[PDB]
């Protein structure tokens, strides 16, 4: 009787820690994939401006 | 003397039925905590008289639409 609730209030809690877990990982490696990928811009836009500078020199 | 004894008696019943009452809320608890112990979801926890079980669940199943867990 009883038994079939008591599991479900911890397999419930078990559940939603799971899928909340993932997507807390998920979003952090995200922000860290935006950080990689908004750096190599930047080495680029760096390079664009030292071979402009060159030139101008 | 009269004083004495009269605010002694008001004081001391005033106390007696606080204390009496508390005594019994916190026996109730004893049990409450006890079943409870068995057990983002939430969840409420209380004791009433036995008779008004019937009305008090029905009610539940009608107050949300056919959705409540109770023991």
């Amino acid at each position: 009787s009883q038994s079939q609730g008591i599991q479900q209030l911890l397999q419930a809690e078990k559940r939603a820690a799971e899928k909340v877990s993932e997507a807390r990982k998920r979003k952090n490696r995200r922000l860290k994939q935006a950080k990689e990928e908004a750096q190599a811009e930047i080495e680029q836009y760096r390079l664009q401006r030292e071979k402009e500078f060159k030139a101008k020199e | 003397n009269f004083e004495k004894i009269e605010n002694e008696l008001k004081e001391i019943n005033t106390n007696q039925e606080a204390l009496k009452r508390n005594f019994l809320e916190l026996t109730e608890l004893k049990f409450i905590l006890r079943k409870t112990q068995q057990f983002r979801l939430g969840f409420v926890a209380g004791v009433i008289n036995r008779e008004r079980i019937p009305t008090f669940e029905r009610m539940l199943w009608r107050v949300c639409r056919g959705n409540v867990f109770l023991r």
